[PDB]
């Protein structure tokens, strides 16, 4: 068992949060190109035979319910969970249209000991969202125990779209930078390569071929890296090979 | 074009 079992009924569900339209009084910004990204992840992860429910506009409220009843789900016979976060955001926040909501609340839901059909099974949060204010300028190139136990924040991967403290990018046409990179890096490699090979490879497409452009100077010539968080204690395929 | 989130 160097690989988690993917060969469950089901992959498992893909909440996608598409967060385009926010109260006017938070003073936060339509994020044009948004529903770009929701479309992309979809079909990506339709491909990925997920179930995939979008939702879309949800205020902070809403984010928590849907969380909370989806983590209350029986997900016995699902092999995996993935949830997408698209919104504004800051250092460990995520934006509801009506303000921020923790994403520690959200996480929580899944804990090993809160969400038990998930026990032991990857729990995946993509996460494109600022964290931060910060802009990346670049460079030019004795004991067994008895009762076996795991961690309760054990087998949780936390895929964001930047560096703690950073600007996130996103197009207003084409969608966000990690989001169109993770979509093809997906696309490409999910049938063969393992998840956090995958990610590496999102990496490197966001670090290498995004760059801004922006008539304001101060956000000219921006670069971005994800930032990969694993507490995965097994190998991720999204493919499980028939014995016959 | 450009977008910040």
């Amino acid at each position: 068992d160097n690989s988690y079992k993917m060969d469950y009924p089901e992959m498992g569900l893909c909440i996608i949060i598409n967060n385009k339209n926010f109260h006017k009084s938070t003073g936060m910004t339509s994020r044009s190109g948004t529903d770009v990204d929701a479309a992309n992840l979809r079909e990506t992860f339709r491909n990925l035979k997920y179930e995939v429910r979008n939702k879309n506009d949800l205020t902070r409220e809403e984010i928590v319910e849907l969380m909370r009843d989806v983590s209350k789900e029986d997900h016995s016979k699902r092999s995996s969970f993935v949830c997408v976060l698209l919104s504004h955001g800051e250092e460990g926040i995520i934006f509801g249209t009506n303000g921020p909501v923790d994403l520690k609340k959200i996480t929580n839901f899944f804990r090993g000991d809160r969400c038990r059909s998930l026990t032991g099974k990857p729990k995946l949060f993509i996460i494109q969202a600022c964290r931060g204010t910060e802009l990346d300028c670049g460079i030019e190139t004795d004991d067994d125990m008895a009762c076996h136990k795991i961690p309760v924040e054990a087998d949780f991967l936390y895929a964001y779209s930047t560096a703690p403290g950073y600007y996130s990018w996103r197009n207003s046409k084409d969608g966000s930078w990690f989001i169109q990179s993770l979509c093809a890096m997906l696309k490409q490699y999910a049938d063969k390569l393992e998840f956090m090979h995958i990610l590496t490879r999102v990496n490197r497409k966001v670090a290498t071929e995004f760059e801004s452009f922006s008539f304001d100077a101060t956000f000219h010539a921006k670069k971005q890296i994800p930032c990969i968080v694993s507490m995965l204690t097994k190998e991720l395929y999204f493919y499980h090979q028939l014995h016959h | 074009x450009l977008q910040p989130x």
